[PDB]
């Protein structure tokens, strides 16, 4: 019925984060996830999507991530590796069902990363 | 300030002097060309004439700000009629000063095109009270034009005439001048009688039309007579001579000489366009 | 100036038969020795025509101008003083005045305030061995005057016939006329006359009711001997016969009787012996029935349209609408939409169709 | 030709005056009147236009000026109240039809308000 | 938030919904996974701004 996105804490460059998009639903395995990226005040963009059989990343996160599925929980999760200070964005996650087109858009999580 | 509206109808709007006269320095129409006025019909016209400052004539054109357009005369951007302006310093200049021509100077708000607000009750620039007839921040809304014979360019009184009219909401009763041409008979001509089209030959008739009847029609309900609209007289209409052309020929392997039969055509009309002749015999089947 | 002449004898409007009168020239087209059929607003043959007097009795009621009116006035010792036209007749809308006199006629068109008793005064025998005219009270003021030309006079028991036909098509007021002597026969004469048109008026307004004007202290007064006829025209086809001179010597009403119908079909006045097929027969409906299922639940258009969450275009929300009464009027009349287009149907007729299945696609 | 003008004079404050404007013709019921005043050494300004049966006045003449017309004798009477010294002016009255034609020029009478 | 579909192999049939997020084979030479200057994402975002 809805999606909530929680996480996106304060970490260091090169660290690992664990962001989960738990969905209020009962067939979210069919509702494949898409991750979207928005810069702090600049134009939006996508990140990744585990559309069941295979995956698809973006140019900024090409292969650097380990996208994961939680089909037994109907939840999605993204693994963040080789994080950079230039990826300071607000990641999203969305899924649209096959039947009766509809959106379960979330809220967003900060991707603030320090540089030194 | 005191522009007045005129009702113009049931007449003919020829501009034979209006456009061919040099007394108007700007024959400008924003919806039609000066040539198309006489060739087109129109509807009721609200002619507006006034004299304003020569440097404020831009405010006459629509889509312009300023005191004139804001307070006394506004026009819409979709104006279609004609605006005629020229110089009339001699006509409307006074030796002591032609201050009768007045322009509004203050208003509570900017008005809309074609609005007549003669009510000029108390107006205040600020929030301070203005009671009675005089007081602080109570500025007069009317100022006289500086119309003097010594005015320079852009400051002399310029007469402006606006032929503002609205269409597509009333029956059309005013048209342009309608021309006439010298009448010719016995020739195949492209006649035009009161807007009627068609080609034929005019011929004096023995038919006696009734005074109110202007057209003659046969059983087939096609026009064959017409009453002359200038010198009342009934003229027959006969279609210009036509018919098939048949070429009487022997075999090509016998001779290449041919004869031509103009079916249902009197020999007189054959040379209109073997038209030289030298062999003519008018039968009952043609020439 | 206007005076209410309230003295009249209680007489109901009598009727009489309009035998063969009311035929005019429908168009300005000459025709020679031919029979022509044209369908316009004519006076029906053998129709009943209203009967009015002027005695004591002063008949001057407001009468509608529904699609042309026929006026005939077998009025010797002329007292007819014109007609009233318009729809409001109270200076709010434009109104028409037509008058008459010995050598003058005025067609007056202004937004006229007409009093309830508009008439033209005529004093009687002021020791001058003749009757003079003055004190005419037809309106009060002239507010918005537009069309006011002056024509030339048209004034020609009873001995004069003044049959007039008034038609207003596309705002053009048409007047037809014909004058001929009458020898007794207090009703409409048994003869055929064609009403040649007189004027064409570019009034361009709506005329819905009319009124006649007659000549003439006020209470306890007797009207001069007069009688004028009022008939109403409806669209019926005719068959007009033109002679060599081009005048309509005879006509046939295409819908009067079966013989006239056969004459109209054959385009001839004389009919040979035999059987002739004519227009078909049918029984028209007498009452209209409507039968819809009596479902009472209103369709969920509220959340169909005013839903806060409209999905993306590639995820267009398809909702099933069925088994409910759908009121499309509230959608159509509400102009809050910038594009309300229907292709296979019309938005106005949506409130009369019962649909098999309805899809809603919001995005 | 011209418009006959009267009613002018030299008066002190608080007095009563009645200017007159009469236009010859036969169509007084359709005539429109436009008024003006021209102070000596000052600008000439509009006073009051009574068109059809409508009345209006400017800032310095509203309430003070009571414009009126006489349909019986083609006379226009302007009641003058609350005399002010700054209003000393020559009043030009104008007469025209609904079209704005039949333009005749009024000579103008000498009106003076004396100070105290 | 309002996304639209831009890349597809052909025109979708009437009343057909296509939500497949798989990468379109845009280029002549197929490329699989992520994207470069080829096989770009079939979804783009409306820049709806007041
Ligand atoms: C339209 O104008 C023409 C020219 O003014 C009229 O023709 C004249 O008619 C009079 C009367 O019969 C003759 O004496 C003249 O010789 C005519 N002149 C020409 C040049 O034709 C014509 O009559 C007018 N139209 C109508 C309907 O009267
Ligand atoms: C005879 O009747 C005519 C009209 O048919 C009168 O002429 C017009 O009368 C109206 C009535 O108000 C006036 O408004 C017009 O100005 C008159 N026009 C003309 C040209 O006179 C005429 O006055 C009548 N005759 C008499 C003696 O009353
Ligand atoms: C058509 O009208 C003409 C003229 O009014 C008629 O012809 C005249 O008729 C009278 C009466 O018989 C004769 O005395 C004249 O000698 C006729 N003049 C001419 C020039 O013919 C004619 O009779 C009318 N025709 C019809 C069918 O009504
Ligand atoms: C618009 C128009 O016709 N103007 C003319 C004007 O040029 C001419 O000087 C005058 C002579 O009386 O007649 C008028
Ligand atoms: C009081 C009276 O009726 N006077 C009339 C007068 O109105 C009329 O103009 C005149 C006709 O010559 O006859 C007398
Ligand atoms: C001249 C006239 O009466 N025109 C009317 C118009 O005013 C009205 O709006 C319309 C129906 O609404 O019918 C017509
Ligand atoms: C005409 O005559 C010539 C004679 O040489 C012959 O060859 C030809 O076929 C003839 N044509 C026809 C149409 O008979
Ligand atoms: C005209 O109306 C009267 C009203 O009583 C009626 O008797 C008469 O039959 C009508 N005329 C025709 C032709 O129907
Ligand atoms: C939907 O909203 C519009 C405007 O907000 C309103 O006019 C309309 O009544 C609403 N629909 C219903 C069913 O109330």
């Amino acid at each position: 019925v809805q999606l909530q996105e929680s996480g996106g804490g304060l970490v260091q460059a090169g660290g690992s984060l664990r962001l989960s998009c738990v969905a209020s639903g009962r067939t979210f395995s069919s509702l494949n996830i898409v991750w979207f990226r928005q810069a702090p005040g600049k134009e939006r963009k996508f990140v990744a999507a585990i559309n069941d059989r295979n995956t698809a990343y973006a140019e900024s996160v090409k292969g650097r991530f380990t996208i994961s599925r939680d089909n037994a929980k109907n939840t999605v999760h993204l693994q963040m590796n080789s994080l950079k200070p230039e990826d300071t964005a607000v990641y999203y996650c969305h899924s649209a069902d096959v039947n009766g087109g509809m959106d379960y858009w979330g809220k967003g999580t900060q991707v603030t990363v320090s540089s030194h | 300030y005191a522009w007045n509206r005129k009702r113009i109808s049931n007449c003919v709007a020829d501009y034979s002097v209006l456009y061919n006269s040099a007394s108007f320095s700007t024959f400008k129409c924003y919806g039609v060309s000066p040539t198309k006025l006489n060739d087109l019909c129109f509807t009721n016209v609200y002619a507006d004439s006034f004299v304003i400052r020569g440097d404020e004539v831009r405010q006459i054109a629509p889509g312009q700000t300023g005191k004139i357009a804001d307070y006394n005369y506004k026009l819409p951007d979709d104006f279609t009629g004609c605006v005629i302006a020229w110089n009339s310093n001699n006509l409307d200049s006074k030796v002591g000063g032609n201050y009768n021509y007045l322009y509004r100077l203050f208003r509570k708000s900017n008005l809309k095109p074609f609005e007549r607000d003669i009510s000029t009750e108390i107006y205040q620039a600020g929030s301070t009270p203005c009671n009675g007839v005089e007081g602080f921040n109570c500025y007069f809304p009317l100022q006289s034009y500086g119309f003097q014979p010594t005015n320079g360019v852009g400051y002399q009184p310029y007469r402006v005439v606006v032929l503002s009219f609205e269409l597509l909401h009333a029956p059309a009763t005013v048209c342009g001048p309608k021309k006439s041409t010298n009448l010719v008979k016995n020739k195949c001509v492209n006649f035009n009688f009161n807007g009627l089209t068609g080609t034929g030959v005019l011929t004096e008739s023995n038919k006696k039309f009734l005074p109110f009847q202007q057209f003659g029609r046969d059983i087939a309900d096609t026009t064959d007579a017409v009453r002359d609209p200038q010198t009342l007289e009934i003229l027959d209409i006969t279609p210009c001579s036509f018919g098939g052309v048949s070429v009487i020929t022997p075999g090509t392997n016998t001779s290449n000489q041919v004869a031509v039969l103009y079916q249902g055509v009197n020999c007189t009309e054959v040379p209109v366009a073997y038209s030289t002749g030298s062999n003519v015999f008018q039968t009952r089947a043609g020439c | 100036q206007c005076v209410n002449l309230t003295t009249r004898t209680q007489l109901p409007p009598a009727y009489t038969n309009s035998f063969t009168r009311g035929v005019y020239y429908p168009d300005k087209v000459f025709r020679s020795s031919v029979l022509h059929s044209t369908q316009d607003l004519f006076l029906p043959f053998f129709s009943n025509v209203t009967w009015f007097h002027a005695i004591k009795r002063f008949d001057n009621p407001v009468l509608p101008f529904n699609d042309g009116v026929y006026f005939a006035s077998t009025e010797k010792s002329n007292i007819i003083r014109g007609w009233i036209f318009g729809t409001t007749l109270d200076s709010k809308t434009q109104s028409l005045l037509i008058v008459n006199n010995a050598t003058n006629v005025v067609i007056k068109v202004c937004e006229f305030q007409f009093c309830n008793d508009p008439f033209l005064g005529v004093y009687y025998h002021k020791n001058n061995k003749s009757w003079m005219e003055s004190e005419f009270r037809v309106y009060s003021s002239a507010n918005n005057c537009t069309f006011e030309y002056v024509s030339q006079p048209f004034l020609m028991n009873f001995k004069n016939l003044r049959e007039f036909v008034f038609k207003n098509i596309d705002g053009y007021f048409k007047i037809y006329s014909k004058h001929t002597p009458i020898n007794l026969v207090r009703d409409l004469p048994q003869g055929f006359s064609a009403l040649e048109p007189l004027v064409d008026l570019p009034i361009g307004i709506n005329i819905t009711r009319f009124q006649t004007l007659l000549a003439l202290s006020s209470s306890g007064w007797t009207a001069g001997a007069a009688a004028y006829y009022v008939g109403y025209l409806q669209p019926r086809t005719f068959l007009l016969k033109y002679n060599e001179n081009g005048t309509i010597t005879d006509a046939v009403d295409c819908a009067l009787d079966p013989l006239s119908e056969t004459k109209c079909t054959l385009k001839s006045f004389t009919v040979e012996k035999g059987i002739y097929q004519t227009s078909n027969f049918r029984v028209q409906p007498t009452e209209s029935i409507v039968r819809f299922p009596n479902i009472t639940n209103l369709c969920p258009f509220g959340e169909v349209f005013n839903a806060t969450r409209f999905a993306s275009v590639y995820a267009w929300n398809r909702k099933r609408i069925s088994n409910c009464v759908a009121d499309y009027s509230v959608l159509y009349n509400s102009a809050s939409f910038s594009t309300f287009k229907c292709y296979g149907v019309s938005p106005t007729k949506l409130n009369d169709l019962c649909f098999t299945n309805v899809y809603a696609d919001s995005f």
